[PDB]
Formats: C-alpha cells, structure tokens, sequence
DNA sequence: AAATCCACCAATCAACGCCTCCGTG
DNA sequence: TTCACGGAGGCGTTGATTGGTGGAT
C-alpha cells in the first residue's frame, strides 16, 4: 500500500508479469511509428529492425512507470495529491541512473 | 524531419503516469510535459549508443540486441535483462 | 559526481541536441484541431458532448 | 479571500498499423 | 537464384489533440 513498499518490489512485479502474462504485441500503450521517428531524428541512424521499436515501447512503459512512482513518493512526503515537475526533479537526483537527464531537467 | 517527432504523444505518456499512481492522484500539465521530454531523451540516449556501435561494426540496421547491449553499457541493466525475457517470449 | 557509464554518451547527446536545435512549446500543435475544439457544442460545465 | 489550475468530455483529422512492392546483401 | 528483411508509399481506419468550466487546494 505504501508508495515506497510498491517501488521496493517494482522489478519483482515486472518479472512476474513478464514471465506469466498473455503478451499481446498487437496492442501497445506507445505507438511504434512514433518511437521509430524519435530514433530516426538522429542522423547517425540508418535502418531499424521491427523488434527495436517493440522493445522501446515496453522499455518506455516500464521507465515512465518507475519514474512516476519515484516522483509520487516526493509528492506524498509533502502531503500533496497532485504530482508536480519538482517531484520528478527530486526523484532524478536520488539515482545516478538518471544522470543522462541533467540537461533535460536542469539543477 | 518534423520537429515534433523528437517526442512521444503526451496523452499516451500521461495515461501511463495515471496507471502508475493512486486513483485519487492528479498530475500537473508541467509534470506530463517533463515526463514526455525525459522518456523521449531515454530513447535517443540509448539509440545513440546502439547507433555508434552499429556504425563501428559497419552494420546498417539497429536491431533489438543492439538496444539491449546499449541499455547494459549505459547502466540500465534492469531494463536490458527484463526486455531480454520479453524479447525471447516475442520470438517464442 | 556523474554516472561513469553515462558520461561519454551524455556529452555526445548534448552536441547532437545543440546541432538539432541549430537546424530547427506552442499553445497547440495543429490549427485545424484547435478550430474543431473552439467550434463544437459545449455543455454547461464546459465539457464536449455527442452532436 | 481571491487565485491558480487540472479532470472532465468526445469528434474531427493527423497519423498509426498493415499491406504490397521493391532494393539490398 | 532464392531468402530474409526493412524502407517507401497507399489504404482504411482511429484515438490523440483540444478548451471552458467547477471546485479542489
Ligand atoms: O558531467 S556531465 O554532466 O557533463
């Protein structure tokens, strides 16, 4: 129930749903064509295999979820029920995994 | 190259944030925009690493294995190993 | 200090982004969809409804 | 007190997924 | 020569984009 306890088992729950789910690669939360266009914005990228956008759709689903949950903990600590940009900035500072976003979310 | 192709659609991002939060929870427009920018950089950051290795090996195609390898190199190893299981199931 | 695994790729992306902005938020993206939404019948609470 | 701002709603049209065709290796 | 596979472009959908108000904060 606690925001922290949900996060601490986050990856166990990801692996459970991966290992025992009816994956319908048919449906995605994120459109594949748009994922592919983000990739193709890089002039260095030539061709992309059909699997790479599919992996990014699932990867980005997991990424948005992990970051939103980390950010929600900061919103909960400040007794707010609205998630703010400052909650995401606070979450990014707690793990060096997010160092790649230093220019996207400054200070 | 349309300038808006650097970013995933904000409604799709906003919906995934919604499912990750309690039912009563609300999300500021600035938090949705910020998340859109973060997840779009996540794709570009990992694709650039994969791309430079593809070029070094004179391969024209960025494939699924290149994305996973790039995720390990850049210290996203939970993502690389989770999506490896997801990939094997997609090919099963 | 910076994630040692991400350091080199961060700076390549900074240069690539600085280059991308060189060769290129608005209130809305599309004029047509903006006009659709300004045109439709609204309820009293400001919500859209079936035509 | 007075101000800020996000969920609510659903129809259009930008664009997504699928297909066929072709070029590459 | 055939096989594997991804881009280009056409077709039939199709859900992301969109803003005025109430009330939560
Ligand atoms: O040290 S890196 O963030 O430029």
């Amino acid at each position: 129930g606690t925001a922290r306890d949900i996060l601490t088992t986050y990856w166990q729950h990801i692996i459970n749903h991966l290992e025992s789910d009816n994956h319908d690669y048919k449906i995605h939360q994120l459109p594949l064509a748009r994922i592919k266009k983000v990739m193709k914005a890089d002039p260095e990228v030539k061709m992309i295999s059909a699997e790479a956008p599919i992996l990014f759709a699932k990867g980005c689903d997991i990424f948005i979820t992990e970051l939103t949950m980390r950010a929600w903990i900061h919103a909960e600590d400040n007794k707010r029920r609205t998630l703010q940009r400052s909650d995401i900035a606070a979450a990014l500072s707690k793990s060096d995994m997010f160092d790649f976003l230093i220019d996207i979310v400054p200070r | 190259m349309k300038e808006q192709d650097r970013w995933l659609p904000i409604a799709n991002v906003a919906r995934i944030m919604k499912l990750a939060l309690p039912e009563n929870a609300k999300i500021a427009k600035e938090a949705k925009e910020c998340m859109q920018e973060c997840v779009s950089e996540f794709i570009s950051f990992i694709t650039s690493e994969a791309s430079e290795k593809c070029q070094q090996e004179k391969r024209k195609t960025v494939n699924g294995e290149d994305i996973l390898f790039a995720m390990t190199s850049l210290g996203f190893e939970n993502y690389a190993e989770a999506l490896k299981i997801y990939l094997s199931k997609y090919r099963e | 200090y910076v994630n040692a695994k991400q350091f080199h790729r961060i700076l390549k992306r900074r240069v690539a982004r600085q280059k991308l902005e060189e060769q290129l938020r608005k209130p809305y993206l599309h004029e047509s969809r903006h006009n659709h939404a300004m045109r439709r019948p609204r309820g009293p609470g400001g919500r859209f409804l079936t035509a």
